[PDB]
């Protein structure tokens, strides 16, 4: 007992079992429950958590720009960025056979590569990067700033320079400065890299650290800016018959509105994006200067709480108390960041498939395929993790007597109703879309299709002909040259939105049909049973009738025993282990629909998704059957192709999957039994029991054991899709 | 700046066999050290 | 009770051939746990750690690992033939430590003579939140 | 305490009494270099069998024993790993932390001179 | 009697073992590549 | 070792105690019930968390409260 | 014509899957002679497929580039063209028929609640009372809402078990 490893806590110290190593490092970083620690060591120790996560991804990216400049073909992609792959990093296994090297050799390298899926070569073409070289001096640069970011966590931890307690508390001089310098000019100083660097290398004009000061990004020089006359700056725009590594076809504009996507490399515009990054920087430090610093103007952001109650008991004591809820709970602020993070996380895989910002990405489907299902699982699993830790402030940190009679009270008050109609709403959509999905299928099993139910998408159908999709017909605004929007802006951005929205060939408002809005609603019903068993989690973390005293039992605890019927799986923490399986079937849903859609559309069968999506055979024979067959063709006995890789990891994952399965089944006891005899095996045994342990093996605990069956099940959820994904969009495309 | 031919036949030996080995006998260590 | 049994380790076992879910290597390390009891006649018993065993006419003597077996087994002899066993717990030094009939009388009754501790004087339920409580070190409902 | 005729057959308790792990007395340097010899002299025949070099005359048997070699000094690396963990506090001097690290030091001793001695046995 | 006791003399203990193993690993580790390998024509540097 | 707390709502019907696999639980005398009886806890290191007091406990809610946390050798329930 | 959907009776997807359809069934049915049960049902089968095509034509449906027929959802676009019927009707009477289901059953609740044991009732139920309610709830929808209005309909909230917050 009173081992050294838990040193953040004295209990699991004197914990003579295995647990200790477990329980050991899943409590690494809860410093709430530290043994004798308090709010300001906590908040320091937060503050060089962050300081560590950033250097950590700062290595992360430096690592990326080595690992592509060095053992990649950075400059054979920038010469020819259709036909050449492009290169994440070399392979050096000596567990390689010769066939294995020889087919690993792609995209005229020495020996083994690995095909990147990232998007960094379509990135750093696009920002201006052009040679092996600026990417070894970013990837120098950066290694750099992650070591300055290890020197502020040493030294912000270090004693005589540790912040108070009250300066993270600050809120309204931290929302005023992350607004103004983290986004504001962070915003500006890029839109300025934009227009001196990368519009120029749009435009086959190199310019570096060499030859700066000394290029003028635009010929009338920065008097338009003093004198007003911004419009000189939207002149000469790039034509469409404009090459990006050359000159040919170039303008002389900095900033513009030019809608719609270059068509030499169906990419958002250079300057589009300067003028949007400007806009943003400009709005972004107005914005910066609304809350009450030490100065005598701005705004206090309890009072702003306090004013926003509304009249007539609406809402009862409106807002008031809630700025000392969400400045003293950690965990509030944390659910907040995680809510809205993985809101802009989807709304990033929402809008770079369709508006796609980086040049010759939109032919590299593999690369947008990965983008999206990677962005869109990262934001399901931290949107689950906002949901949890809601849970963990309404468990750990949530005083009544403070926030009384507030919205918080009241959406605990009538808490019941708001999880009976998620429940209600779920089952409605689950059970219907199961019911026509069944129908559909029943229908097409029978031999005449025409019997299935098809609802048209009406409503999305005419929310894109009111965006300009004139293929639906309608007489809608953007369609019609009557409208007043479509007269307003005609000459400013319709010309080029129009044009790239009437396309069918992009992936910019395909066109829907009935699979389209079955799948759609189903991901509804993915959506609200999580958001279902979140709140029911969140809203019942701290108290419930089978439970009343669920705060004193903290948030993570296994059950109460077999007494009052059963109580296993009665935490929060349980709510969300179970809405983490909910939002990987939701992802999947999303994965699959977006991968078929666009494998539809870029094989250019887009009538075999809008006649196969309808019924779930279609979905298991024309998408996870017929797109599976050179993926599991990677390696044979009659020999391998480049996708063996991916063939292995999708066996690989479908056996995590499993082990996720041996992990979830079984619970406690046939192991705690099984170790038992194991532990007299090795006790009365000759020449092994000379060699003892010094932790007695256990069996592992409810808790851990939800927790290993999930992060198995993730892992293999994860790595069979990205395995079928990758294996389908590349043995067919390049 | 350029890393020689032989980078690849030498730093994954490293951090494949002899760091994962360094850092799981540290951690070995760690665990079972009393006071 | 009204004066404490002592522990005699030359008592005579129960009539018993050999044993597998009996003492591992915690005993000689750790603590193990003795039942005595005074079987009236002699008679057939199923033991908690195995099979079946035969307790002599006398005292009778058993060792287990656990506390856990030593109750089961001691509520099994009151259950089947009312005996009033009692079990001791010895540690690696030999210290010998009184478990089971603290007072003598069981912990069914009462015996006026016990302390009531651990006990809080409000009901449940009435228990502060966990964020009064906070970066103190005491729960809600240790106090 | 379940005894049985396996267990204390005394042919089984002889053959168990004269092995380097359960003799009555020999310093624990020699115990671990009769440990070493025995298991690396059988560990380097499955690494000479059927190795990634197998079918190539010459390499396979250098092969697997530079392989066994290396399994041996793993195998010491994990035995001092376990006399540093099990014995660091406080009548049988191998089960000491000095007994136990003398042990290993014989053991990687006896493991190279087991293969070697494998090596110019599968030489001859 | 004398062989196998003077043998382990300078390895008996925990720090020369744990050295002289590291650096025994560490060099057959960096001898396996550039010279461990492209002699057994291993198929990782051939192309 | 686990935590095991007692609150009045008890009335020292002794189930409780009669559930404990490894008496830890015990009777007092009391006044605040018709029984004249409470349910102490003065073994507690001895609890393994089994909750099968709490399930004896015919009260509404809980009288008994086991809360676990710091498993040691007795309450993890090892034989070795 | 909404939607980029062609009518069926104009559609051209539409005739070939009618003429698939109707070819496959064809070539089962040479298989068997004339006078034979098999060719019979084989018969029928066509004719109820040539109905069903015939049916879901002249009726207003609109298919799109499949010849599958799809639905009109919105009501009002529904209404002024003719595919009220589709959608906008079936969930009128499935409201019927669910909210007829639901008055029942709330009408057999409480009036078996009333008496001793209510769940021996709610197990064993009482056939006469159950098809006397079954009966009795045409009109659903006005009883519900004069519920509604006299307050009988709604519980007050300190009258239901709430749990602990
Ligand atoms: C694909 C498998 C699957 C399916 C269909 C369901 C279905 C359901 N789960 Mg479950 N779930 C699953 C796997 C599944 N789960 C897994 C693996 C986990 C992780 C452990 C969860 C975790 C989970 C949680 C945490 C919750 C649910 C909830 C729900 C309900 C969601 C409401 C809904 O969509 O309408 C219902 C839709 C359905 C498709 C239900 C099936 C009914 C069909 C139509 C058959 C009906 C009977 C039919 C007439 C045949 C009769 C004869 C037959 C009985 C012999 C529903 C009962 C939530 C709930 O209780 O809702 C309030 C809830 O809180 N589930
Ligand atoms: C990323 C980490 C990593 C690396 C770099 C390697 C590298 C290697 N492993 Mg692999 N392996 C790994 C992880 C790794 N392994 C994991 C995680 C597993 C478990 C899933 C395995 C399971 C595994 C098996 C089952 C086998 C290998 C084999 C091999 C070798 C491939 C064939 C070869 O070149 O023979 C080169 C052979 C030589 C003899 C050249 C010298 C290299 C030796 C093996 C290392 C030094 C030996 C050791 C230190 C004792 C030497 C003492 C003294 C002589 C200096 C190669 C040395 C094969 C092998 O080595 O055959 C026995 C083999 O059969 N590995
Ligand atoms: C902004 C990000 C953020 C921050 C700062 C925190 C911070 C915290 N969370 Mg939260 N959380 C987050 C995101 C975040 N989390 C997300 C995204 C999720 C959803 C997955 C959760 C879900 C979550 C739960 C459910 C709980 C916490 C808890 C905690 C606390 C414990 C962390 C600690 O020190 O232990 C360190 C923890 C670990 C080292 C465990 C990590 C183990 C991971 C899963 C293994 C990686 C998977 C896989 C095996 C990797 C290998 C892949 C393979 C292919 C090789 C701490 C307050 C706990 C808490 O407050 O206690 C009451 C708690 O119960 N969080
Ligand atoms: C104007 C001055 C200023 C600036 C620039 C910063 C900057 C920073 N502080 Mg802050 N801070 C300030 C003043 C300032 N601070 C003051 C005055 C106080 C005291 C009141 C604090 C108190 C404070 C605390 C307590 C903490 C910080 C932290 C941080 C870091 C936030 C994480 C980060 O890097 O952003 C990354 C995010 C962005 C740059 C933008 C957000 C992303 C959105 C979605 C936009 C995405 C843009 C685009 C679409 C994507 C581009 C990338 C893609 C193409 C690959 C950052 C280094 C945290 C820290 O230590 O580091 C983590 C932290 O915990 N600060
Ligand atoms: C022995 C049978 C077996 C089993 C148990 C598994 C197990 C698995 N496979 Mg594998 N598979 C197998 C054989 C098997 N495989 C064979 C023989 C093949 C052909 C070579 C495949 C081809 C295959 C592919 C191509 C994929 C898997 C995937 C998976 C995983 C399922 C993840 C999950 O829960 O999705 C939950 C279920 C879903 C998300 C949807 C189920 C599929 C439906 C039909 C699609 C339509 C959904 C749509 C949105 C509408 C439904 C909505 C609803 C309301 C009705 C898991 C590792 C997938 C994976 O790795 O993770 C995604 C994957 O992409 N497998
Ligand atoms: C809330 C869901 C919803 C949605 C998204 C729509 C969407 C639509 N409706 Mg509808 N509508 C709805 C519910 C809905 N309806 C309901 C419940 C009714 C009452 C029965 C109507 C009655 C209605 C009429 C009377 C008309 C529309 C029309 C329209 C279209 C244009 C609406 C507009 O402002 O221009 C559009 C497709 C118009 C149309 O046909 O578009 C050309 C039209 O004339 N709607
Ligand atoms: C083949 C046809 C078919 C079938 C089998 C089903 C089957 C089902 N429907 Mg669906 N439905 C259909 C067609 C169909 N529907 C159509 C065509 C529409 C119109 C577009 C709807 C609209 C609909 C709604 C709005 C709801 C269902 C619900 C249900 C489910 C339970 C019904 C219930 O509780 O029992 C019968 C009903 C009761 C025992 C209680 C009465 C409750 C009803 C719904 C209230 C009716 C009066 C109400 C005041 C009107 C306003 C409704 C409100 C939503 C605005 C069940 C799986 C319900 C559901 O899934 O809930 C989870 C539900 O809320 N259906
Ligand atoms: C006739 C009795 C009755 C009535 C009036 C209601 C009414 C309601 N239920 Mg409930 N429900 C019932 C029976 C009933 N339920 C039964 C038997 C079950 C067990 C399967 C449920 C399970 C259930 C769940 C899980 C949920 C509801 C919900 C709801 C609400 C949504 C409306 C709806 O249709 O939900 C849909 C209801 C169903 C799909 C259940 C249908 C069950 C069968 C098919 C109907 C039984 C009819 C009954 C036998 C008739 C008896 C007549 C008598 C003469 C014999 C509403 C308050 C939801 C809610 O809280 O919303 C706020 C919700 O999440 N109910
Ligand atoms: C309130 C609902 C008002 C609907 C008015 C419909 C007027 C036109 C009409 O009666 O012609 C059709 C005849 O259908 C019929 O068979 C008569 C339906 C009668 C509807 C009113 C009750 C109905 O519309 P449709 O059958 O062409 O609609 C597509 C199927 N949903
Ligand atoms: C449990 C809990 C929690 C959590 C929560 C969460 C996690 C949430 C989420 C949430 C969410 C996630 C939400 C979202 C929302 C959204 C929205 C609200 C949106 C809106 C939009 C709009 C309004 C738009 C508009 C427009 C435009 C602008 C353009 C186009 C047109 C239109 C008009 C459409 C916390 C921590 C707090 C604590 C307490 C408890
Ligand atoms: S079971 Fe409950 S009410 Fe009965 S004596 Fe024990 S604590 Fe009191
Ligand atoms: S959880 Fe079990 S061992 Fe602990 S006091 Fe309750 S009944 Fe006794």
């Amino acid at each position: 007992a009173t081992k050294l490893f838990p040193k953040f806590s004295q209990g699991l110290a004197q914990d003579p079992s295995t647990r200790r190593i477990w329980y050991g490092l899943a409590t690494a970083h809860d410093f709430e429950s530290h043994d004798g620690m308090t709010e300001e060591n906590l908040y320091q120790k937060i503050f060089a958590s962050h300081f560590g996560q950033l250097a950590i991804i700062f290595l992360w990216t430096s690592g990326n720009l080595f690992h592509v400049a060095w053992q990649g073909n950075f400059e054979q992609w920038v010469t020819d960025p259709i036909h050449v792959r492009p290169i994440a990093h070399a392979i050096w296994d000596p567990h390689f056979g010769q066939p294995a090297v020889e087919a690993f050799t792609r995209g005229g390298a020495s020996g083994p590569v690995n095909i990147a899926t990232s998007g960094v070569y379509q990135w750093w073409y696009t920002i201006g990067l052009r040679s092996n070289q600026e990417l070894y001096v970013s990837s120098v640069f950066l290694a750099l700033v992650s070591a300055v970011f290890l020197f502020a966590g040493w030294l912000h931890l270090q004693p005589n320079f540790q912040p108070s307690l009250s300066w993270f508390k600050d809120a309204e001089s931290r929302l005023n400065h992350h607004l103004s310098g983290l986004f504001g000019v962070s915003s500006l100083a890029w839109t300025g890299h934009l227009v001196h660097v990368a519009i120029p290398e749009s435009r086959g004009q190199h310019v570096g650290w060499d030859n700066f000061l000394s290029v003028l990004p635009h010929p009338q020089g920065l008097t338009p800016f003093w004198s007003g006359n911004w419009a000189a700056y939207a002149q000469n725009p790039d034509t469409a018959s404009h090459a990006f590594g050359t000159a040919d076809g170039s303008g002389t504009a900095i900033l513009t509105f030019l809608g719609g996507f270059h068509p030499q490399t169906q990419s958002l515009w250079l300057s589009d994006m300067a003028h949007h990054h400007l806009a943003i920087a400009v709005l972004f430090i107005v914005a910066g200067h609304m809350y009450r610093t030490n100065f005598g103007i701005g705004h206090r952001l309890e009072a702003i709480l306090e004013a926003h109650t509304p009249p007539a008991g609406g809402l009862g004591a409106g807002h008031k108390g809630l700025f000392h809820t969400v400045n003293n709970s950690l965990h509030f602020q944390l659910g907040l960041a995680l809510a809205s993070v993985g809101t802009i996380t989807s709304l990033v895989a929402q809008h770079m498939y369709s508006l796609p910002p980086y040049a010759y990405l939109a032919v590299d489907f593999t690369t947008q395929a990965s983008l999206y299902t990677h962005h869109q699982y990262i934001a399901g699993f931290i949107m689950c993790g906002a949901f949890a830790h809601g849970a963990i402030f309404f468990i750990r940190d949530y005083d009544p007597e403070q926030n009384k009679g507030n919205v918080l009270a009241r959406v605990l008050d009538h808490k019941e109703a708001i999880i009976s109609h998620l429940s209600w709403v779920s089952l409605f959509l689950g059970f219907h879309t199961l019911g026509l999905y069944v129908h559909n299928d029943v229908v097409q099993a029978f031999g005449t299709p025409e019997k299935q139910i098809l609802i048209e998408p009406v409503f999305a159908q005419w929310i894109q002909a009111a965006q300009g999709k004139s293929l639906y017909g309608f007489d809608l605004l953007l369609a019609s040259s009557s409208s007043s929007a479509y007269s307003a802006g005609q000459s400013l951005w319709l010309p080029g939105w129009l044009e790239a929205i009437n396309n069918n060939q992009n992936s910019l408002f395909l066109t829907i049909g009935p699979g389209d809005f079955l799948v759609h609603h189903a991901i509804a019903l993915g959506l609200h049973t999580t958001t279902l068993i979140l709140v029911k989690g969140a809203l019942d973390a701290r108290g419930s009738k089978l439970m009343p005293d669920k705060k004193d039992f903290g948030y993570s605890f296994p059950c109460d025993g077999p007494g009052r019927g059963g109580t296993c799986d009665i935490s929060a923490y349980d709510a969300f282990y179970l809405a983490v399986f909910w939002m990987l079937n939701t992802i999947g849903w999303v994965t699959f629909y977006w991968h078929w859609k666009h494998l539809t559309l870029w094989q250019g069968n887009v009538s075999q998704f809008d006649e196969s999506s309808t019924y779930l055979m279609g979905w298991l024979r024309d998408y996870l059957w017929l797109n599976s067959s050179q993926l599991i063709n990677g390696y044979n006995p009659f020999g391998m192709n480049s996708l063996s890789v991916w063939a292995w990891t999708f066996l690989f994952g479908h056996l995590v999957y499993a082990t996720g399965f041996m992990f979830l089944i079984s619970w406690r006891g046939y192991w705690q039994e099984l170790i038992e005899t194991l532990v007299w095996a090795h006790e009365k045994t000759p020449l092994a029991n000379l060699v003892y342990w010094k932790d007695k093996p256990v069996a592992l605990s409810i808790v851990q054991a939800r927790l290993v069956g999930l992060a198995h099940f993730s892992v293999g959820y994860i790595f069979t899709y990205a395995a079928f994904l990758i294996a389908s969009t590349s043995g067919r495309f390049g | 700046f350029v890393p020689p031919a032989w980078a690849p036949s030498l730093f994954v030996p490293l951090t494949g066999l002899v760091l994962p080995a360094i850092g799981m006998a540290w951690a070995f260590t760690y665990i079972q050290k009393e006071k | 009770p009204w004066k404490q049994p002592e522990l005699d380790p030359d008592t005579p076992s129960p009539i018993f051939g050999g044993s597998t879910g009996g003492l591992l290597r915690k005993a000689q390390v750790e603590e193990f746990y003795v039942t005595t009891w005074e079987s009236p006649k002699e008679q057939i018993f199923e033991m908690p750690t195995g099979g079946a065993a035969i307790m002599r006419k006398g005292p009778n003597l058993l060792k287990f690992a656990r506390k856990e077996q030593c109750l089961a087994l001691t509520t099994q002899l009151r259950t089947k033939f009312k005996m009033t066993p009692c079990f001791y717990r010895v540690y690696a030094d030999g210290k010998v430590e009184y478990l089971h009939p603290k007072d003598g009388v069981y912990p069914e009754k009462v015996n006026a003579g016990r302390v009531g501790v651990n006990q809080n004087m409000r009901s449940i339920g009435e228990n502060v939140d966990p964020i009064k409580v906070k970066f103190t070190g005491s729960q809600p409902f240790t106090i | 305490m379940l005894e049985t005729p396996v267990t204390s057959a005394p042919i089984v308790a002889n053959y168990l009494s004269n092995l380097p792990a359960y003799r009555t007395g020999v310093a624990p340097n020699l115990r671990g270099v009769e440990i070493g010899l025995a298991h690396g002299f059988l560990l380097a025949g499955p690494f000479i069998k059927l190795g990634p070099l197998r079918n190539v005359p010459g390499a396979a048997e250098v092969v697997g024993c530079m392989s066994a070699a290396g399994l041996v000094l793993i195998l010491a690396l994990c035995l001092s790993l376990y006399g540093n963990a099990a014995f660091q506090s406080t009548s049988d001097p191998l089960m000491s932390s000095e007994g136990w690290a003398k042990f290993a030091g014989g053991f990687t001793v006896g493991g190279l001179s087991g293969v070697a001695w494998a090596y110019v046995l599968t030489q001859v | 009697e004398e062989f196998f006791q003077r043998a382990t003399d300078a390895v008996s203990r925990r720090e020369s073992l744990n050295g002289f193993v590291a650096l025994s690993g560490i060099a057959a580790i960096a001898l396996f590549g550039l010279k461990g390998a492209s002699t057994l024509e291993l198929p990782i540097t051939k192309g | 070792a686990h935590v095991v707390k007692i609150y009045d709502t008890c009335i020292g019907c002794t189930q409780c105690v009669r559930a404990c696999p490894l008496d830890v639980l015990e009777m007092v005398p009391w006044d605040g019930c018709k029984a004249a009886q409470m349910a102490s806890s003065p073994r507690t290191e001895d609890c393994v968390g089994c909750k099968r007091c709490e399930t004896a406990c015919p009260t509404d809610f809980l009288s008994v409260r086991v809360y676990l946390g710091n498993e040691s050798t007795r309450s993890l329930g090892l034989a070795y | 014509d909404v939607a980029g959907l062609t009518p069926c009776s104009e559609s051209k997807a539409y005739n070939k899957l009618e003429r698939k359809e109707l070819k496959t069934l064809e070539k089962r049915l040479k298989k068997y002679e004339p006078g034979s049960a098999p060719y019979l049902a084989l018969q029928a089968t066509k004719e109820r497929t040539q109905n069903r095509f015939k049916n879901y034509a002249k009726a207003g449906l609109l298919c799109g580039n499949d010849g599958l027929p799809h639905l009109i959802s919105d009501p009002g676009l529904a209404l002024r063209f003719n595919h009220a019927g589709e959608v906008f009707i079936p969930t009128f009477g499935f409201l019927y028929v669910a909210g007829y289901i639901g008055h029942v059953g709330r009408q057999y609740i409480i009036k078996s609640k009333e008496d001793a044991k209510p769940t021996d009732k709610e197990i064993i139920l009482d056939v006469p009372l159950a098809l006397q309610l079954a009966f009795q709830g045409w009109a659903w929808p006005l009883a519900a809402i004069q519920e509604l209005r006299n307050g009988s309909l709604l519980e007050k909230d300190e009258n239901i078990t709430v749990s602990p917050r």
